[PDB]
RNA sequence: AGUCUUAAACACACCGCUCGUCACGUAACA
RNA sequence: AGUUCUAUUGUGUUAGCAUGGUUUCGA
RNA sequence: UAAUACAGGGUUGAACUGUGGGUUAGUUUCAAUGCCCAAGGCAGAGCACUGGAUUGGAUACCCAGGGAACUGUGCUCCCAUUAAUAAGAAUC
RNA sequence: UCUUUGCCUGGAGGUUCGUACAGUUGUAGGUAAAAGGUAUGUUAGAGACU
RNA sequence: UUUUUUUUUUUUUUU
RNA sequence: AGAUCAUCGAAUAUAACGG
RNA sequence: UUUUUUUUUUUUUUUUUUUUUUUUUUUUUUU
RNA sequence: GGUACGAAGUCGAAACAAGGUAGUUGAUGGUGAACCAGUGGCUGAACAAAAA
């Protein structure tokens, strides 16, 4: 859970095309999700590290701005209920660890499933 | 695929005990004493018994 | 193989040098490499020198 | 292991005095287990400076010996008191035998290329 | 006023502390760097006698010793990584720095490394536990070293908690407990024939019984001790102790040095 | 110790050369220094500043020379 | 060289500046920092001569 | 005497700034 | 990361020695 | 801080090991100077102390004498408290 | 960007094993500015030169 | 006379 | 019938059972 | 008080490692 | 004994900037008042300061 934690610092770069990442077994699934949504150019397994693209539009990057609301020494749990609330009038990602795999906050209330807060992109206050 | 590195080993370290040897082969040769003392040491022996 | 490497912590403190008129060390010396050092090879570049010795077996 | 001591005589030591000597230093590496290598001389050697050791008077030369020899390490100290008692040694020291450099199988092209 | 000043030295603490330091010195008959007969028969006999255990120094002497106890515990040719190995490598190493500490006493830099390294066997001890259970007993038999499960987390009261420093009890008999001199423990003050008054700081250190923390026959009864009575096993005395270096109650563990 | 001998050449300029020959050897400081007692204190700032003044002036010790040997044969370099 | 007995850490700018070798400010790590250029808006400082500003366009 | 460099607890800027013992008066922990 | 072996040692302890400022002596 | 004895740490080569860890009390060593006690002495230095200067009205600044303090296996950590003002992981 | 230990809340102040052990910032008579610092000016029995 | 101080004194040597 | 943070008064800690 | 000579006692940092040379590799917005 | 506030008199020139011949600090000694002498540590340290 830790090394999770590890990918805002690397990600979050102006003046920069690579950045590595260390291997694992969470981060390879959450740089799915985020290249469905066209935030992430590419991304390879280096062996021990990671090596992931950054995405440019006018000079500054396409993300601007990364929270991260889980951690590990506590956990953030919501109801169905009570994303929509959290979430409302906005265009930000929020990554919802579910118990049938990880996926977008759009889709955990379309299940209404109760999901976990990962991290936020392209979030507001 | 351990036991073969088993006899690598043992042949590495002989090799370097091999080197050991011809260095204190030299001391005794080069020594005068040690060859002075051990050679009169024989001859004494010979005489009381004969 | 797949190994990762290991925590740079190691066990005991940094040099420290005794106060007082009575220069004396405490717990290491000036020889002391930290283990956040940079390679010997990056450090020096120039190398054995022609005329250096090529057997330190003193 | 393995020892050297260099010792450097006087003008009024006579032949005498320096079997004598030697057979006394023997008996200290029998006595810890251990036997003599090799003895050798190097003859007179000048003095850059004059030596004025007490009750002893004033020196400009002597005669430099070496001898090796080998026993346990705790017989260094008995050795070197040993020297200073007796007349006639001005100055000594001992060094440790080393592998490669030595007065023993290292004794040629020093000097010459 | 009384005077705080250095405890008197139990007349069993002398004799024992020479005993020590004449094991160490012992020198067998054999011989160091593996110079097997093979090769020394090119040697004159001269020259042979320098090679002896007799005529070798500290270093070697001490090298001489872990060969022949890794041996002992050797799983295969050329393997001295192996947890039943190291176990006995750093107990040669830790009696290697205590016999130098009693002739040298003003070297204080060695002092902290010298926990570094009791530390650093105990914890190879929890970890050998859970791997092997049946080979961590055999290992203590044959270095009589004070055989310690961990199977529950230790308490913080020190009056019950494990000792590093009494692992060895067995071979040091003047290293097991001491006894509390805090606030109310402190000893009271006397007077020698000086015509002064002085103080201790810390308690004499007693000889303790060969009994310590060993198991006894009890008796069947029913009282506030035993509310459901003893156990079988209890009364034929043969259950295991889980923490045998426990120091007990009103005591407190041995110092470093 | 110095000695020099003095031939077909002035007093003068004799003495011109033992006095130099202190300055290398720090000769005049440590006459100096052992006179009076300094604290351990001192000492141990004063060490370290040595360190920083007197390298910097070997460097402009160096560029002065530049000056004069250009000023005697003009010329100029530039980016060519 | 001289053998030190012991070592000075300075806090203040004013006795850093001596004590040192040099303060030369050296290039910011772009890992921490930006990397400076000319673009940048200049300081907010008024014009000043011996004492008296100078606010006029003639 | 006119400038340059450095330091500063002052900027009604050295006729600046600021501290201590003793004397008198009003009070809370007595 | 850790153990063993090998090269390396102005790091801890250590009684006699050499040299030297000051001091002391005058068949 | 040349020689010698005991035992640590750092760099490189081979073998072994195959997650062994970060922080750390109801814990434990060491720790400049000063003071009590003790051991001490015959050198170089000096607090207190009548020993030769003060003033434009008061003094320890400038010489000299001077019985405390200067090597401890001890009692013992008050400070401007011993190699920056973070003990670890990630981005070069 | 993440794990864990320790510490502080403007400045400021206190009666006139038993004389031992342990333990301590805090219950006021009073106050509204203590203070880090970029630049200017001034002073300087503090360095240099027309 | 020597020593010392910005200057001076105290102190020390006696053909 | 099961589970179900304690806080203030500055603070001062190891106590009760059997050989 | 100066110079010279020949062996008493206490004490042990003067000489001997260095242009701080890794993507310069790190210290805190503003005046 | 010591401390707070108001008013304000006498006796002194300690801090500032090398004039008090550097000045705060740990533990002692001493002095009508600035505090002063010695050792340890620090800079919150002024002046001066290398070629063959």
């Amino acid at each position: 859970m830790q090394r999770a934690c590890e990918m805002v610092v690397s990600l979050l770069r102006v003046d920069a095309l690579s950045q590595r990442c260390p291997f694992h077994v969470l981060n390879v699934q959450i740089l799915d999700l985020l290249q469905r949504e066209g935030l992430i150019r590419g991304f390879k397994v280096d062996g021990t590290k990671i090596d992931i693209l950054l995405k440019h539009y006018k000079g500054a990057p396409v993300i601007r701005n990364i929270r991260v609301v889980s951690k590990p020494s506590r956990d953030i749990w919501l109801t169905p209920h009570e994303l929509k609330f959290r979430t409302r009038f906005n265009t930000g990602l929020w990554i919802m660890q579910t118990s049938c795999g990880v996926i977008s906050h759009r889709d955990c209330l379309r299940m209404g499933i109760g999901g976990k807060m990962l991290m936020a992109i392209n979030n507001g206050y | 695929e351990k036991k073969v590195t088993q006899s690598l080993q043992t042949a590495r370290v002989s090799r370097r005990k091999v080197a050991h040897v011809l260095w204190l082969k030299k001391l005794q040769d080069s020594s005068d004493f040690l060859q002075e003392q051990e050679e009169a040491a024989r001859g004494v022996a010979a005489l009381a018994r004969a | 193989p797949v190994v990762f490497p290991h925590t740079r912590a190691r066990a005991g403190g940094k040099p420290i040098m005794m106060r007082g008129k009575s220069g004396k060390w405490h717990w290491l010396g000036p020889y002391w490499k930290p283990p956040w050092a940079p390679s010997n090879k990056a450090r020096w570049p120039t190398g054995p020198e022609e005329w250096a010795w090529s057997d330190p077996t003193r | 292991v393995f020892y050297e001591t260099f010792v450097l005589f006087s003008k009024r030591v006579q032949r005498a005095d320096i079997r004598q000597l030697l057979k006394q230093q023997e008996a200290l590496i029998t006595k810890h287990h251990g036997s003599m290598l090799a003895v050798r001389d190097l003859g007179w050697r000048k003095t850059a400076f004059r030596v004025i050791k007490p009750r002893q008077g004033i020196f400009w030369f002597g005669r430099l010996f070496y001898f090796s020899f080998g026993a346990n390490p705790a017989a260094i100290t008995e050795m070197s008191q040993s020297l200073q008692s007796t007349n006639g040694v001005l100055r000594h020291a001992t060094v440790r035998m080393k592998k490669r450099h030595n007065l023993m199988t290292y004794n040629h092209h020093i000097h010459a290329r | 006023v009384a005077l705080k000043t250095r405890a008197p030295k139990s007349p069993w603490y002398i004799e024992a502390e020479k005993e020590f330091l004449n094991e160490r010195a012992q020198v067998p008959d054999a011989y160091i760097e593996r110079w097997h007969g093979e090769d020394l028969s090119k040697l004159s006999p001269a020259l042979r006698r320098c090679l002896h255990l007799r005529c070798a120094s500290s270093k070697e002497l001490h090298s001489w010793r872990k060969l022949q106890l890794c041996r002992l515990l050797q799983r295969r040719p050329f393997d001295t990584g192996s947890p039943a190995v190291q176990l006995a490598c750093l107990t040669e190493k830790i009696l290697n720095v205590r016999a130098h500490l009693l002739r040298h006493f003003r070297d204080q830099q060695k002092k902290k490394v010298l926990s570094i390294w009791l530390s650093r066997r105990h914890r190879v001890m929890k970890y050998l536990y859970r791997v092997d259970f049946n080979l961590y007993k055999y290992v203590c038999q044959q270095l009589r070293i004070k055989c310690v499960r961990f199977a529950i987390p230790d308490s913080r009261d020190r009056q019950r908690a494990i000792s590093p420093i009494a692992v060895d009890g067995d071979r040091c008999k003047f290293l097991i407990r001491q006894k509390l001199w805090k606030a109310r423990f402190r000893p009271r003050q006397l007077k020698q024939v000086d015509g002064k008054v002085v103080r201790f700081t810390r308690h004499p250190m007693e000889q303790p019984s060969s009994a310590w923390n060993l198991p006894k026959e009890h008796r069947p009864s029913l009282s506030r001790a035993w509310p459901y009575g003893v156990r079988e096993e209890r009364l034929k005395g043969n259950y295991v102790i889980q923490n045998p270096t426990a120091a007990g109650l009103g005591y407190c563990p041995a110092p470093l040095f | 110790s110095c000695h020099r001998h003095v031939f077909r050449a002035a007093p003068a300029a004799v003495f011109a050369s033992v006095q130099r020959w202190g300055r290398r050897n720090n000769v005049h400081k440590l006459t100096l220094l052992v006179q009076t007692y300094e604290k351990p204190c001192v000492k141990r700032t004063r060490i370290a500043e040595e360190k920083a003044y007197y390298p910097r002036w070997f460097y402009l010790r160096y560029a002065t020379e530049v000056i004069r040997y250009s000023l005697k044969h003009h010329l100029r370099l530039g980016q060519a | 060289a001289p053998f030190p007995r012991g070592i000075v850490k300075p806090r203040s700018a004013k006795v850093r500046a001596i004590l040192n070798l040099s303060v030369e400010q050296r290039q910011p790590n772009p890992l921490r920092a930006p990397r400076k250029s000319l673009l940048d808006p200049p300081p907010c400082v008024a014009p000043l001569e011996k004492g008296n500003p100078k606010l006029d366009r003639q």
